[PDB]
RNA sequence: UUUAUAACUUAAUC
RNA sequence: GAUUAAGUUAU
């Protein structure tokens, strides 16, 4: 579980990376601040819920 | 051939730098010490015409440039533009403690010499 | 109770925890004196022994003094980590408020040597018999001469005093008018950069019996000890000046007529004042070597910057050079799920496996390049023991003999790559291609002849890396200008090589782990220990805490092999080439200029082995440190304690180098502390024995020693012990060790965490790696490094290696001892016949 | 816009 | 068996 959650973590920082989000600076670290906690987690609760989080960005813009 | 190239490509650069450089500032900085000779980290300090502050955050910014004029190394300066991380144009009134967090961080303040 | 002493018998000598005349009226009238028919419960030499032996847990003579004289209060030490540099910065204002008590103590010392050579008397001062109030009430072994010809020696007192001076700023009240806290600072004229006169002034005011000549300008020195002894002392001084006093110095210089502005010479924290001999006010026309002299010369590009303010650092900022700041940022890897897939399809990454990802490509935003600059914050200056530091350094240079070494021609120049950067501004037209190409030899010639007689100050430019790794944080490397590694490559490549093709020897850079070399390199540090243990430690904040002195020492143990070529005048204009360049350079960093404030350079050409130095100076450091001071009366070997009683005189009685004493000390270190060096990291086999009892140096004298001359940390959670011998190292070089039966006999086998590996194969930082043909070769150079996990007992690690192996014959398909898709390729890589 | 060194692998060429 | 290129690892 933990481990897809890490694999799709990066895929989707990378594909948000890829539609120019890192061009706004505030919301670029925040990405990449959920991103870090992501892949530093032991524990795939706060893994999901910070998952979640990082997905609600993409599903924001049009993607 | 590369030679020739990269000749000419190193004295415009160093012709083109002069634009800003024998500024009567300078020569008088340097014509006063006694042996002409100065440190470099004084010669920006003392005859730069613009003054960029870079601001993390807000107490920071209360503490440096409060007002559209302000003290920095013994000289006063006044503020042309302010623009956040993004390189977008910030209003004067726009940067205060409640609307702060709508800010991106850090600030990017020009200023002139008076 | 215990106190500390610092003795110097017939009988024993150290400086050391020991449990414990009518010439008074010769001195009773100096101020300096304690009334003998008032004295404090601590004297100076506890204070130094406190600072100097650090251990946490162990320190309540350290938190008594700290509250007893409102440095802090009794709540201060509940806080967590309250003594450490680097979690708890404010430590420092703590220390710093012991400053003026030892002020008054250098000033009252300066005073009781006064009265001492009025008075006749001749004595050596000790720290323990000086009360914290500074007061002096020691007198019994003094004798008595001619009155105006006393003769006071003070070569241990100041020697051992010197770390404190800096960590307390002792000297922070002399930047204040009248020399008084309370009244303002002084205020100075910004082109004044000279300061020798500060400088004599404030030698004689705190230092007036110091028996050895002192140089305010380094380029007066004699040799490379004095070099270093007056360095010392200028890193004390420079603490007074103001900063924009100290880098290059710039002058008007007419070309064509037109006027430029060139540097003309430096100004040193720790060298003093360099001018240029090659100077010429006017001149016709610019040649090549003149272009690219002025072109990497920083006072064209400070001088045309606007003045910039950075607030996000603590750092000295120069200038702008263009008029928006940068803010680079860091791409998360690309994800190879083709591999993880089929990884997954085995059987990995299941709940409850030893064996899960952790090494990751991490992002950064575009704080990340600034943010990771002001860890120089970390960089202090230090002043050294400077006794023991010039008795370390001719030990430290019997590990560098088997080496040749010497100045080269340019035609003779190994470069390895030409297609890279060549650094600020060279970087905006070429790579060193071409300027390796433009430059005829005779002309690289002529630019390295004009170093030893010239500064060429140098712009050092800051780049993020695209790495994997366990840890959030964020690298940086440093691209030095093509201008000074051209000729540092010509002055330290012979060297350098000569090192890198050495087998057997301490130092291990360029000795291959292949075909058996893992094995012979531990057979070589385990050479003959007779109780055998090994240790290995780290060194916390290496590349940015690193001292001044300690790096100037390194610049100066390379240098000793250009004897026959080099002049004196050349070797010391080969030093300040040195460190204006890779030590306090300017940092080219997101467009702006900023003063690097010391420690290494990543893009040195000499980094490795400059830090191989180092580490090899802050181990004779911690076993001179743990020889003397221990108790002598203890020691139950009479060699022994006789080698401690000629360490304490060879320290700091004799000023002459004894190389007898020299070659017996280095040799016990062979005999008992062997050690086998790369960079930072190490492996000690040291006797068991002698360490128990003090002889040789462990885990509690690294941690001493870096606390009081790296100004770090050491915890012991990153440090190891290992007491079996068959067991390998616990970690060098990341890799671990296992005893594998191999043929008839058993062999030492390196391997690396499977994470590691793991990690390495699902993410790479180029989507062009997932193409076949270079994805083939890189899970080949994968499963050489994955190998020796088939070895270890643990069926989850030796899976990971199956895993490569069966990935790669599914690659082969969709695309005998050389045919890398069947396991004896591999296994022939870790045989001794390569 | 991506430094320095070291080792190893692979493919070329006389 | 000597250059050139690419890649991996370590520091
Ligand atoms: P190690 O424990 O990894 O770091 C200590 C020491 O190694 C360097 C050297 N030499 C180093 C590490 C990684 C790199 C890279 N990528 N490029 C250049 N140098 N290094 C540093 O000097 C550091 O202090
Ligand atoms: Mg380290
Ligand atoms: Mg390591
Ligand atoms: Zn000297
Ligand atoms: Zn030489």
């Amino acid at each position: 579980k933990m481990s897809d959650v890490k694999c799709t973590s990066v895929v989707l920082l990378s594909v948000l990376q890829q539609l120019r989000v890192e061009s706004s600076s505030k919301l670029w670290a925040q990405c990449v601040q959920l991103h870090n906690d992501i892949l530093l987690a032991k524990d795939t609760t706060e893994a999901f819920e910070k998952m979640v989080s990082l997905l609600s960005v993409l599903l924001s813009m049009q993607g | 051939d590369k030679r020739a190239k990269v000749t000419s490509a190193m004295q415009t650069m160093l012709f083109t730098m002069l634009r800003k450089l024998d500024n009567d500032a300078l020569n008088n900085i340097i014509n006063n010490a006694r042996d002409g000779c100065v440190p470099l980290n004084i010669i920006p300090l003392t005859t730069a015409a613009k003054l960029m502050v870079v601001i993390p955050d807000y107490n920071t910014y209360k503490n440096t440039c409060d007002g559209t004029t302000f003290t920095y190394a013994s000289a006063l300066w006044e503020i042309q533009q302010v623009v956040d991380a993004d390189s977008k144009i910030v209003q004067l009134s726009e940067i205060s403690m409640d609307n702060s967090p709508n800010l991106a961080w850090p600030l990017i303040v020009t200023a002139l010499r008076a | 109770v215990y106190r500390a002493f610092d003795i110097y018998n017939d009988k024993v000598a150290g400086f050391a925890k020991f449990l414990k005349e009518t010439i008074y009226n010769l001195l009773k009238d100096c101020p300096a004196v304690a009334k003998h028919d008032r004295l404090t419960k601590y004297t100076m030499a506890d204070l130094v022994y406190a600072l100097r032996h650090f251990d946490e847990g162990n320190c309540d003579t350290l938190k008594e003094i700290l509250v007893t004289y409102n440095c802090c209060d009794d709540d201060y030490f509940n806080k967590k980590d309250w003594y450490d540099f680097v979690e708890n910065p404010d430590i420092l204002r703590v220390y710093a408020n012991l400053g003026e008590r030892v002020r008054q103590a250098l000033l009252k010392t300066v005073q009781f040597c006064d009265a001492m050579r009025n008075a006749g008397i001749v004595g050596v001062l000790t720290l323990d018999n000086q009360d914290l109030n500074g007061n002096w009430y020691d007198f019994g072994d003094f004798i008595q001469t001619t009155p105006g010809s006393g003769v006071p020696v003070v070569d241990s007192y100041y020697s051992l005093l010197m770390p404190i001076l800096t960590l307390t700023r002792a000297l922070t009240a002399e930047s204040h008018v009248d020399t008084d806290l309370t009244k303002p600072y002084i205020k100075w004229d910004l082109l004044k950069y000279d300061f020798t006169e500060e400088r004599l002034k404030l030698f004689d005011r705190y230092f007036k019996y110091w028996d050895q000549t002192y140089h305010p300008n380094c380029v007066n020195c004699l040799d490379d000890r004095c070099i270093l002894h007056c360095a010392n002392f200028n890193v004390l001084f420079s603490t007074v000046f103001p900063p924009t006093s100290f880098g290059p110095l710039v002058r008007k210089i007419f070309v064509d007529g037109v006027p430029f502005v060139v540097s003309t010479g430096y100004h040193f924290r720790e060298l003093g004042v360099v001018h240029n001999q090659d100077v010429n006010l006017h001149s016709s026309r610019l040649s090549f070597k003149e272009l690219l002299v002025y072109a990497a010369d920083p006072a064209m590009h400070a001088a045309s910057g606007n003045l910039l303010l950075d607030k996000r650092t603590t750092c000295f900022s120069v200038a702008a050079l263009t008029n928006n700041v940068a803010f680079q940022t860091v791409k998360p890897g690309n994800f190879n799920k083709d591999f993880y897939d089929f990884a997954v399809s085995k059987g990995f990454f299941k709940e409850g496996s030893s064996v899960e990802l952790k090494h990751f490509f991490f992002a950064q935003d575009g704080n990340a390049a600034i943010s990771d600059y002001d860890y120089y914050r970390y960089n202090l200056p230090t002043m050294c023991d400077i006794r023991q530091l010039l008795f370390v350094v001719e030990v430290v240079d019997k590990y560098f003999d088997c080496y040749d070494g010497g100045c080269i021609n340019a035609n003779q120049v190994i470069v390895n790559n030409l297609d890279k950067s060549a650094g600020f501004p060279f970087n905006k037209w070429g790579k060193a291609r071409l300027y390796y190409d433009s430059m005829s030899y005779e002309d690289q010639d002529a630019l390295f002849a004009y170093t030893k007689r010239n500064v060429i100050p140098t712009i050092t430019q800051m780049n993020l890396k695209y790495a994997i790794s366990a840890k959030n944080r964020a690298r940086t490397v440093a691209g030095v200008s093509i201008c000074s590694t051209m000729t540092n490559r010509q002055f330290h490549q012979k060297l350098l090589k000569s090192i890198a093709a050495t087998r057997g020897a301490t130092v291990v850079i360029g000795t291959s782990k292949f075909y058996g070399g893992w094995h012979n390199m531990l057979k070589t540090v385990y050479s003959d220990v007779e109780n055998p243990h090994l240790m290995g430690w780290d060194y916390p904040k290496c590349d940015r805490a690193m001292p001044n002195m300690l790096r100037i020492m390194a610049s100066l143990v390379l240098a000793r092999k250009h004897t026959t070529c080099c002049s004196l005048s050349h070797r010391f204009y080969r030093l300040a080439n040195e460190c204006a360049q890779v030590l306090s350079e300017m940092v080219m960093c997101g467009g702006s200029l900023y003063v690097k404030p010391g420690g290494t350079s990543s893009g040195d050409a000499t980094t490795a082995y400059a830090n191989s130095v180092f580490n090899i100076c802050q181990a004779v450091t911690a076993n001179v440190n743990a020889l003397l001071s221990t108790d002598g009366n203890k020691i139950a070997d009479k060699y022994v304690r006789n080698l401690q009683h000629r360490l304490y005189e060879c320290l700091y009685r004799n000023r002459d180098v004894d190389t007898d004493f020299v070659n017996e000390f280095y040799a016990y270190l062979r005999k008992h502390f062997s050690m086998m060096i790369l960079s930072d990291d190490a492996v000690v086999c040291f006797n068991s024995t002698y360490a128990s009892q003090g002889l040789v140096a462990s885990i509690k004298n690294f941690k001493s020693v870096l606390y009081y001359q790296n100004n770090v940390f050491m915890s012991e959670a990153k440090c190891w012990t290992e007491t079996d011998l068959t067991k390998g190292p616990h970690e060098f070089c990341s890799q671990h060790t296992m005893l594998v039966k191999q043929g008839d006999d058993y062999v030492y086998l390196p391997y690396p965490d499977p994470s590691r590996i793991l990690g390495a194969g699902c993410f790479v930082d180029d989507i062009v790696k997932t193409d076949g043909t270079l994805m083939i070769e890189r899970f080949v150079s994968l499963a050489i490094d994955a190998y020796p996990l088939t070895k270890h007992p643990n069926q989850e690690y030796a899976d990971v290696f199956h895993l490569y192996l069966q990935y790669i014959r599914k690659l082969h398909d969709e695309l005998n001892t050389s045919r890398y898709w069947e396991p004896e390729f591999y296994e022939a890589m870790y045989t001794p016949h390569t």
